[PDB]
């Protein structure tokens, strides 16, 4: 294991590669220094036979699988030297891995991987698979938002209307949210199927939305906003409006306030309200259509203000938020005010009205509050389709230092997602092995129907959420016991030792541990029919244009079954973007932040997966392990020199085999002839 | 596809779908068979009506009561009850679930209706999962057995349960639980309340009865109901409801007055019953079978090739 | 990274790190099994509750001591008290610390929690560490042993050393308990304070009962605790800790006029003993373990390799 | 001018001369007003029956024990059982003798009938002094308050004793009683013996009922006396007899095989329990106040003159 001098070497250091060079070795101790600039020192003989594996016809400038040792360092040491010191591309297999930065003819005919990888090589792909196999075709963009999902989507778009945005503003107004980690995140996934006539023209397009995050509507952790929208509404509207719908600052709204939010600056919101209103006036919201929008997200702001006093049971006694309500909503007061507080049942046939708690009460108004947003939502993406191949834009994993029942419906809908990309990736390789390669049997490996089992299956993680919901002693702590009773003793699932991170999904990238607090509350959305009904019985035309236990996550469930059906029946491109640094920096490579990226988005996993393997040209093999062949009485021909050496290891021929222009072998041949060498 | 939540009571038996509501179904429960010939043809007439239209055709029947007091009498008639329900109502398969059932029942409608599970909760702890309390002495009366069942988090004491103008025609008395409905209320001081009931202030309200009579019922309008307290009325020695749990628009504050002299002193004592208290068992079995996960608490068909008529407890 | 001091004595178990002031967290040391059947889904209910839970909801569980008299019953039940311990309430790491015992323990404690290291020290001699005295005879009396061993400067004589209403369910014994704290006091002449016991000025205070029941005792109020002395009335031919001294508001002065009498003329006996005497134990502990330097009279992994069971003492 | 030995027990109340044999006089210890209004002159009806009548006169009465669970209840009733039996049953006057009590008694009894002195011996002494033996644990259990008493020769060791269809109405609860007496037995090894209790063959026999009515119980007959070991049943925590003991035609070999596995081995255990044992208690009472000399250890007339409510113990 003892490398010269100058020597470029991998240090598996910390838990991770590192591309270095040899710095000295001298004194029975070696020093190592990293294209990162940190410098390591050890002693010699504590310098195992890999541990530091020597850098393999190196390679220091397409596609990353082509990498011999595909590993974590790898991958980011390349994505690296072709982003900084190179065109910045890259191919992982079939996914297209793009990496933001500094702010077609050519495509057009060419087959997928004659070109430098470039997001018009998987929009032709798409536009030439579409009718190739006459089948409707999805493009996945996955990753945080900012990473450059839009340019992504943009530039697929504009090369599909070349060989064959306005809405953006209103999606992003309703769709996006200020997290902790970023400033303008989409809490849903927007799917553009972008239609094709007989003749591959482009016709139009048409918005679906899926897996909103409801529960943001009315709770905010710290640091976190509501709805782009609401705060867009309030720095955005004149005097006159604002003054109409009895709208003031968001610190006054508790569905605004409760997170704590130092923000300071209306200003960007003040600019997304013109960017909205604009968008809307070219999707043909009316005006009156508009103002009955805002009147609406009025309504819910006030909404929330509505106080309850337990009267014992409860009843509303203020002045306001219900009277301002009431009035923008046009449903009479004390109609409104009663079943608030009140339950409404019919029997053979008189009605029986029961009193509701405070809790109740609270849970019930933002049960309504959700259920407002959501059809207004609905009724605003009905509008842009009306006015109006399809590019997904969906989240990689969310992963926090505090995750909650946000995060765990983001990573579950990434497990679903994986799925369909594993099963994707193991039918292109069956027939690739198939016309590519000879072989008699195929098997894959790796499933994640048991991470996806104890999520969603009966007695899972949300089923028993669900359950914990409807018990009305229920609690956060009950649920997670029921956790640890149901599953700690299976699975994928862990519990924290001291208690303090709660329970953990063993996930397709990561662990990842979730707080309980909050994800009973966060999941119950059981809607009062009474209330609706009111809601239903007034008009600016707008609002009653909205036409056991139903829960958040069961919702969510619902709607991630619905896109993958809808995904399922295309065939699948995946493009991944990864932010490279936190500070919108001009081609800046943060190694911490992009290593991040590339796990979030299921990349090194896939690579992991990719990896498990071991191949080189004859001559390379040859030329490696010559010192091995020493005692054979070798023939003149490489092949032959190759067979020769592997022979002595594996007369089967089974841990071996030779390709056209490459020795293939198993790792623990490779392990084997290592050792050896 | 769905799971059936089907409460027998001396009803009033009530059936509607695994949650979410109420009953979709809700009748009298009774058969009544023709008491006199009949002579138009058809022949036309049905050999004997079970409710609802039994319920519309009274004095023309003799109606018998398939359960009375807890047991039923025979199931020749509960069956017919049973198929009666599930084939010409709710339109439902008898395979179509696993079924849930409250208290030779489980057999016949096993080996008849062929239902592929089992599973029979008590009438009483049910009555818990309709506010949704963890806690709490039940105190479940309806025609015609009550129940006080203690229960407290979770487990559930079983021991500590103590369980209690001419209208001579069968069919006629059902008019007589209908003076009951309307015209009644439970004094607070029954004893004072008395000598100021005979005053001339008429504390009587005029009902009006089906033909053409008008009755006139007052005083005993409120003693009738006080008979739950202070039994002896019947000439029964069992003493009030009153004591039973220490052991109508009066209650529950009547039973509170009543407790608290009772009662130990310094001890705060709610008597907290909802309105649309007439579903809560209903809206009890509901949360049950849709809830997660004692689905595999049933008895399904092959594991009563085995046992059979045991395992049920 | 911290060092921690845990007492377990038939309390009351005591936890806190290596110092400063008194156990983080105590609790009454029990786990109760449920002796009835549950029945409200989930499956939501414990299989058993430890402490301090166990003593939140009592009567629908069937406390059972885990140690008793000394010597503990079954480590079942106390591993498990450990394991609930340190892994869901003091938030703390296995191989966190070197850790400090009072008295298969130490074994399974070993195999499981793998403390790397070990030392139990004596429960008396820690109680002098508190008001840092060196030198005197500690009476160290809980449930359930009492001790008496004198110490002198510093060294520590071994031989000297002598070791001694319808209330029937075993949860509410726990009742008896909380009347044993509040309502009590030891006399200064029992004999003679008898007879005045029976004139009719209350020398009887009245506690009332978690339920609603208000008890009124007595006379027996300061005869019970009285036992201490003159064990007969147990039924016990050990004599009194009075006697064994020299072989609650009524000490120290009810000690010393009975030590006096026995002890020797001419001897001035002070009978110091702190207020927050709960904790003293633990305060001891705590000072040691952080001292400086008998850290190097312990027993790490790599020396329990070797001898294992034995070496301990 | 004989004496007379009288034991009250929840009993069944016994009373008999100062020997030889057995009660004079025996009856259920019972006092029962008439639940109804009476109308047939005299005025005839009397205001109470109190036993053996009101054992004669069931279901126009509502019977209540004087006495329940050790304490009685009120000495109104208690007094009257009393009257009625001296006065107009044994012929007896009331200073014809000092009496022999077992367990506001001692001094109602006192002052109402005079007696010139009293003496009250403890329930479970009396049963060592039927077969006459001086050593042995006795373990005298009636309604409703069983006992462990041991006994060494001679003396007694105080603090080792541990102390343990449709039928609504109360009056019909005797007949429960009788169905209790004959058709009953203790099974030898239960919880395999129910599985063979299972099969047809009857271990059920058919008791006849007072009206017309022919009961007919099995399995239950001999599981109901079981509950005497194992009383969870019940829903109480206090171990079974079996247990107490070591800390029907079934017993004693139950007891015994019960035991043997529970005791230490190597060790004889006789069970020896007489025939006639109904009796037992008084064939000692006869034989003490019969027997010199613990005359002298009574409490006559002008010593409760001094003293009075106390130095009765």
């Amino acid at each position: 294991n003892f490398f010269t001098e100058g020597t470029r070497v991998w240090l598996r250091e910390n838990g991770q590669h590192f591309p270095s060079t040899v710095n000295s070795c001298a004194e029975g101790i070696v020093v190592f220094r990293t294209d990162y600039g940190q410098v390591f020192t050890y002693k010699q003989s504590t310098i195992t036979h890999q541990k530091v594996t020597a850098m393999h016809p190196t390679n220091e400038e397409d596609d990353m699988a082509s990498l011999t040792e595909l590993h974590g360092g790898s991958i980011m040491y390349n994505l690296f030297q072709r982003y900084k010191r190179n065109q910045i591309y890259t191919y992982i297999g079939s996914i297209l891995a793009s990496v933001n930065p500094y702010q077609m003819e050519q495509y057009s005919r060419r087959h997928l991987g004659e070109l430098p990888p470039h997001i018009f090589a998987i929009a032709n792909e798409c536009y030439r698979c579409l009718w190739k196999r006459h089948d409707n075709q999805c493009i996945l963009i996955s990753g945080e938002s900012g990473a450059g999902k839009t340019e992504s989507t943009k530039l697929i778009l504009k090369f599909l209307s070349v060989i064959s945005l306005e809405s953006s503003p209103i999606m992003e107004a309703f769709g996006n949210a200020k997290t902790v980690y970023n400033n303008n995140s989409s809490r849903f996934g927007k799917f553009v199927q972008l239609n094709i006539c007989q003749k591959g023209n482009i016709q139009g397009g048409r918005i679906v939305d899926y897996l909103l995050e409801k529960n943001r509507v009315v709770r905010q952790n710290p640091g976190e906003r509501n709805y782009h929208i609401f705060y867009a509404l309030l720095a955005g509207l004149e005097h006159e409006e604002r003054e109409e719908f009895y709208l003031s600052t968001p610190e006054n709204y508790h569905y605004l306030n409760q997170s704590g939010c130092v923000e300071d600056k209306t200003i960007s919101d003040q600019e997304s309200f013109r960017e909205v209103i604009t968008a809307m006036d070219v999707m043909q919201f009316s005006k009156e259509e508009v103002r009955e929008v805002s009147r609406l997200l009025a309504g819910i702001l006030h909404l929330g203000n509505i106080e309850f006093i337990t009267a014992g049971g409860a009843q509303v006694s203020f002045k306001t938020a219900l009277g301002r309500s009431a009035e923008l909503l046009g449903l009479d007061p004390t109609q409104l005010t009663d079943a608030l507080t009140q339950r409404s049942m019919f029997l053979r046939g008189e009605e029986i009205l029961t009193p509701l708690n405070v809790q109740q009460a609270v849970d019930s108004r933002d049960s309504l509050a959700m259920a407002l947003y959501a059809c207004c939502f609905e009724w605003v993406i009905k509008k842009i389709n009306s006015r109006i191949i399809g590019i997904l834009d969906i989240f990689g994993f969310e992963n926090f230092e505090v995750n909650h029942f946000e995060q765990f419906n983001i990573n579950y809908a990434n497990e679903k997602l994986q799925e369909y990309f594993n099963k994707h990736i193991f039918s292109l390789e069956q027939l690739e092995y198939s016309r590519e390669g000879l072989v008699w049997e195929d098997i894959d490996w790796i499933d994640n129907g048991e991470c996806l089992d104890l999520i969603e299956k009966k007695l899972g993680l949300l089923a028993l959420i669900n359950e914990e919901s409807h018990f009305p002693q229920a609690t956060d702590s009950t649920l997670l016991e029921k956790l640890h009773s149901q599953h700690a003793n299976n699975h994928f699932y862990v519990k924290p030792r001291v208690a303090v991170n709660n329970f953990g999904v063993k996930h397709y990238a990561g662990e990842v541990q979730y707080d309980v607090r909050g994800i009973l509350e966060k999941n119950r959305d059981t809607f009062r029919d009474d209330l609706l009904n009111l809601l239903r019985e007034s008009r600016f035309d707008f609002i009653y244009d909205l036409f056991r236990r139903p829960t958040v996550s069961s919702q969510f469930k619902d709607s991630l079954h619905s896109l993958m059906a809808t995904l399922s029946s295309s065939n699948p491109f995946f493009v991944r973007c990864i932010k490279p640094n936190m500070q919108k920096m001009p081609d800046q490579f943060d190694q911490a932040v992009v290593l991040n990226q590339l796990r979030y988005s299921g990349m090194l996993e896939t690579v992991r997966i990719r990896k498990a393997a071991v191949r080189r040209p004859f001559q390379d093999f040859y030329k490696r392990y010559k010192v091995l062949m020493r005692n054979l009485a070798l023939p003149e021909d490489v092949r032959g020199k190759c067979t020769s050496l592997l022979q002595l290891y594996d007369a089967s021929n089974s841990e071996w085999q030779l390709g056209k222009t490459k020795v293939f072998l198993r790792e623990s041949l490779e392990q084997k002839l290592e050792k050896r060498r | 596809t769905t799971a059936l939540v089907c409460d027998n009571g001396s009803g009033l038996v009530k059936a509607g779908f695994a949650g979410d509501d109420a009953p979709r179904a809700v009748f009298p429960s009774i058969v009544g068979r023709p008491r006199h010939q009949g002579v138009m043809v058809g022949m036309g007439q049905k050999d004997s009506y079970v409710g609802d239209e039994a319920q519309s055709k009274r004095g023309i029947l003799t109606l018998k009561y398939p359960i009375e007091c807890g047991i039923i009498t025979n199931w020749d008639d509960m069956e017919k009850i049973w198929h009666h329900t599930f084939y010409n109502e709710l339109r439902v398969a008898p395979e179509e679930h696993p079924t849930l059932l409250t208290e030779k029942m489980t057999q016949i409608m096993f080996e008849t209706f062929n239902v592929p599970a089992m599973y029979v909760a008590i009438q009483a702890v049910l009555s818990l999962y309709a506010s949704g309390r963890t806690t709490g002495i039940v105190l479940d009366s309806g025609d015609g057995v009550t129940h006080n069942v203690p229960i407290y988090e979770g487990y559930a004491l079983p021991h500590a349960i103590m369980r209690l103008y001419s209208f001579v025609t069968t069919a006629e008395r059902e008019i007589v639980r209908d003076i009951k409905e309307k015209l009644c209320y439970v004094a607070l001081d029954f004893e004072n309340e008395m000598a100021t009931a005979a005053s001339s202030s008429s504390l009587e309200k005029s009902y009006e009865l089906p033909d053409g009579q008008v009755i006139t019922i007052g005083n005993e309008r409120f003693r009738c109901p006080e008979t739950l307290f202070q039994p002896s009325f019947i000439g029964m020695e069992s003493a009030g409801i009153h004591e039973t749990t220490y052991n109508y628009p009066g209650i529950a504050d009547r039973m509170q007055k009543e407790i608290t002299a009772l009662a130990p002193s310094t001890m705060k004592i709610k008597i907290i019953a909802p309105p649309e208290r007439k579903y809560s068992v209903w809206i009890g079995g509901s949360i049950l079978a849709s809830l997660s996960t004692f689905q595999q608490m049933w008895i399904t068909k092959q594991e009563y090739d085995e046992a059979g008529p045991s395992i049920v407890h």
